[PDB]
């Protein structure tokens, strides 16, 4: 398929999932962060109850 | 099958007999077996594995040489 | 005449040389450092792929080719 | 029969043709963004179900990614990730069966059932938005930047630096075709093996097509994180 | 019952300075233990030129992993600590006697 | 005039040709690994099938190129 | 008279055939570095992908003409 | 017009260079091993013909069509 | 006849292989040495790049001819 | 058509045989990572 | 016509080449094994010649051939 | 007929594809002959570069053809 | 017209390929045997020419078919 | 007509493989050996001279074709 | 039609590749061995000779039919 | 005027062709015995000279025969000692001048003055000889033979064994055309060399012939022995 105007669909089809992906990429690193923020408060307070 | 010999400059560590030795080698792991082909090799600051009829003793080495023959 | 039939098997006959052996050349060097250093082993192999990935877009523009010939 | 064609029109054009990168690559792009949807709307401390296969896919290219680099690992994982999560829906979705038994309803259409990257336009595009990517990205890193680019005459050699750059520009090119070749040689060697003994013969060969899209697919993400290194440094 | 890191604080500074150079041979003087009543002093090369007494038993060849150069480097500061942890730890005995 | 003939000799035997030597390379790669670590069947033996695939897809490319021309 | 089809072929195939062979040998050489030590690997990562980057360029221009010998 | 016989002699020469090279190098892969441990030979050797198998394999199918178009 | 067309394309793909396999030796020799040696690494480099600096030479000699022949 | 029902068939038959080797270890690396997950959540809520 | 004249000429050549670096590799890789492992002379060296008169036999089956070529 | 286009294409490919490769293998392993003891560096430096200089000699020449064939 | 000549000189040629480069290897790999110690040198040497001999025999496999060919 | 032009430049170029890679593997293995031993300087160089040298005779050889074909 | 120009010139070029890299292996091999243990060095120098000694005489070979051939 | 032939007979017919190859074979049986009763006459327990050098030859190769095998050194020593003596002396005889020269007694028919390995009828006769001593005494010590190579496996996969089959009838072909095949080029060498620039041309390549001769007579006498070893293991 040689056809400007089907590259240029494409093109625009591709680049909306990028923008739907970025959403639900944007979600897993708010996931990710809360996941080391838990363990890491989990970890400093059993410390502080053992002292 | 082979005759293991685990000597120190204090004192002897083991000296039984061995099925399989997880030898750290200079440039990789080898394997040693009852009839290994002649070897004098090197060590490095490692883990090294004996295997005793499916159990792992790690007797990790800080370093030093070993003889197969 | 029957010269475009050739034609299709130099673009799959050759262009299969390099790749074929370089298949061979990308995991038996891999291989060999998997028994040197078995721990380092998941981060080797993913530069051994696309260390691969690269040879068949060589070997399949062979392919490409000769399915461009077959078909005019 | 065992015919293909690489050139898909399909049919039904509200004023613009809508090739088979329209009918198959959208259905990839609303089935990708159901997954978006269908295993990160009901999240929970402890994955399960469809909501841990996508945390450990999500872990293992995020691992992945960040062994390439960890200076921007999260700058362009949603560019890594969209490209890797539609190539491998669009090569699994290759192998499904009526992929080139579909458009009898007359010669049949392949389209609406090909894979996304079976269209040299849809990956040739993939890839263009990747190159783009990787190009604004190295600008925003490195400035100006692009010094060796610019064939300024170094210690190395007076001729260097217009190879890198042609290899630079033929980066998204190779990328574009190794995507396009792959799909479509997979479609086509499938179909040609069923023309000589259709029953049971390419049962291996489609298995490891699919675990070669898979593997194109990520090397296709790496290699978008390769350019990035390659233009990190 | 000293052990063999008490004697690296000499034997390392023996072995560098015969690497470097200031130092071309090297020695030791020990009370070599003859019996429990005899202890005389004995003289030691330490210059490891080869201990073939033994006839190199078997004499079997090997394959040099790290190489020929890196084995013999790794080997011959190692033998001469051993000589002297074997020539301090016999001096210790033939003291107490 | 027989060129087809001929263009089939010319697929299957100059097609397996990279893969004639990438097979022996391949497992000739592990035998060395295999034959210095004698415990790392779990991998080595499964790549090893990865690689001779991989190799072996030039070699069937050339096959159905030669039926393909042949009929 | 295709002579032009034939040139397709021996474009691609004669271009395929030493960088195939060629980025085979980069792997392995960059593999089995990683295995004697994993420290140097930041370095020889970038080194290996330009190593690739020249030898395939070779191979795009065989690409090229493939495309110019398919249009003119 | 022995074109025929032509394409029955390159048939059966081309097949010999792909495994010829590939059988030679496993027995001498085959063997380095085996001077090394002597007894994974019940193992090694298993897997040495499995790929002899491969590599009689590839010269097979050029033997099969050097006789399928030898006698017609 | 279109002896102009096969000429170009040989001269592109055929010329390439020796500096294509030329390339993938080169730098493959160095990531081993690099990887043993990481001290002299920044020297050895230029010596590579002063390495790869003919290769490509000897192969855009093959590219200049390509035009040559596209314009008579 | 023969050769549509000959690729129907072909692909359930792929389908099972991929299916079912690879669900013994997808299963047990599904259960291994969610047990990984639970486990570490579970000791840092126990813990805090 | 020498149609039948050049099969015969290439089919014995190009049914050795094969066999003929593969004939080297694998008593050179053997005569590595012995200097290492001198005591196991007896097993390797009769692993060799199962290995050589193997080789030799796809330049064996390129030779009858090209004996039928000739005459036949 | 444009055999002449053709023995300057030719030329070139086999000119170039054959101490291609051989200008890799001199730095190839110099890069590592260099890595095991720098101090040699100084005095092999010139035995590499008469090396080197001496392979292309062998190269430009059919490049001489080339330029003696493309203009009689 | 002359071709049955192309034959011979092809048939020479072409036979010399692998028994050439094979010779190279064996020859190298005895001579390492060798360095590695001159206890096992004199029955090597038989190992070795014995080797050698059976490279020839390919190769005179075409110089003999090229003088049946040429004169007859 | 012009072959006589071709069979020229096969010759020169042909004739070039052969010596091409050897060249470069003859002192590859003994810039190896000097890096091993640098005091085998003056002997190895010597040797890798009168080897080298045997290389080029069959380039020359085919150089003189490239002469004696065109004229 | 200088059809056996083409055949000396083919002769004398495939004459070389196959002996040109083996001797490159030969020379390549014994250097290593000499660097090693140097005592040997006479005793191996001769073998070396002897390895090279059927390499050229396959090469000349070739410049036999390349002479041959161009005058009767 | 290189003249060059394959096969020649120099006329000599009295009842029966007797070739030119016999003549010089003859010449050559004459200077060996003369040569062989020369040191054996005036024997001495302590040898020189002429027959210090014979016997130095024979323990020589002697030696290396018991390297290869000691337990039929013996037995086997008179063949292949005559092999090695007879055309060693073949072709330093074939590199002496008058090889082609000669005949000027009507074309110059040559009397062969040359290695008898010039002719296939020397080559096949020295080929079986060797070839029946090979199957005589592999009967002789394996007794039946045929345990392995003859299907029946026994360690050793039936597949192979059969190969052996073609690789015993070749081998006597092998080592048939080996001493042809070198040889006669060599000769053809010569004289083909020598039409260009007949001065100060010829002698390196003159001396890579008597080295080639002088190895081709060990070589050829090494593998019959090799061979029987090879048959009786």
């Amino acid at each position: 398929g040689i056809n400007p105007t089907l590259f240029i669909a494409q093109l625009i089809n591709f680049l909306l999932l990028i923008f739907i992906l970025r959403a639900l990429l944007y979600r897993p690193v708010m996931n990710l962060l809360n996941e080391r923020t838990r363990r890491i408060e989990e970890s400093v307070r059993d410390a502080e109850k053992v002292r | 099958p082979i005759h293991l010999e685990i000597v120190t400059a204090e004192r002897v560590i083991l000296s039984d007999d061995v099925d399989m030795i997880s030898a750290p080698t200079k440039d990789g792991r080898v394997g040693i077996l009852p009839r290994h082909a002649p070897l004098m090799t090197i060590l490095e600051p490692g883990e090294l594995d004996i295997i005793k009829n499916g159990e792992r003793t790690p007797f990790a080495v800080s370093g030093g040489f070993m003889e197969v023959l | 005449e029957g010269l475009n039939l050739v034609a299709t098997a130099l673009a799959v006959g050759l262009g299969a040389i390099g790749p074929g052996v370089g298949i061979g050349i990308i995991v038996s060097g891999a291989v060999q450092a998997i028994g040197r250093n078995p721990e380092i082993e998941n981060r080797v192999v993913t530069y051994m792929f696309i260390g691969i990935a690269f040879t068949e877009a060589l070997a399949i523009f062979g392919l490409v080719i000769a399915f461009l010939i077959g078909f005019g | 029969h065992v015919e293909v064609a690489a050139e898909v029109i399909f049919d039904g054009i509200p004023g613009f043709p809508i090739t088979n990168s329209f009918v198959v690559a959208i259905i990839i792009d609303i089935f990708v963004i159901a997954l978006a949807v269908a295993a990160t709307r009901n999240l929970q401390m402890v994955p399960r179900g469809l909501q841990n296969v996508m945390e450990f896919i999500l872990e293992s290219l995020y691992n992945l990614f960040r062994n390439i680099n960890a200076k921007y690992v999260a700058t362009a994982f949603p560019l890594v990730a969209t490209i890797f999560l539609f190539v491998l829906f669009g090569n699994w979705f290759g192998l499904l069966p009526g992929v080139g038994s579909i458009g009898v309803c007359g010669k049949k259409l392949v389209p609406l059932f090909r894979a996304p990257a079976a269209d040299l336009n849809f990956t040739f595009a993939i890839a263009v938005i990747s190159f783009v990517f990787i190009e604004y990205w190295g600008f925003r890193a490195l400035g100006p930047g692009y010094l060796k680019k610019f064939f300024n005459t170094n210690g190395i050699m007076s001729f260097v630096g217009i190879i890198e750059f042609i290899s630079e520009l033929v980066k998204p090119f190779a990328l574009a075709f190794r995507l396009f070749g792959n799909i479509f040689a997979g479609e086509v060697l499938l179909v040609v093996m069923a023309f000589l003994v259709p029953l049971l013969l390419p049962l291996p060969f489609y298995g490891f097509e699919v675990f070669v899209g898979f593997i194109q697919a990520l090397i296709f993400a790496l290699l978008t994180y390769a350019f990035l290194n390659i233009a990190v440094t | 019952a000293p052990k063999l890191e008490a004697i690296l604080g000499v034997a390392i500074s023996a072995i560098n300075g015969f690497q470097s150079g200031k130092y071309d041979e090297l020695y030791i003087i020990y009370s070599e233990f003859i019996n429990t009543l005899v202890q005389r002093p004995a003289i030691k090369q330490l210059l490891p030129v080869e201990s073939p007494d033994i006839s190199t038993t078997t004499n079997v060849d090997y394959t040099y992993e790290p190489g020929e150069e890196e084995v013999l480097n790794s080997i011959l500061p190692r033998y001469v600590e051993t000589q002297i942890y074997q020539a301090v730890l016999e001096s210790i005995a033939s003291e107490h006697s």
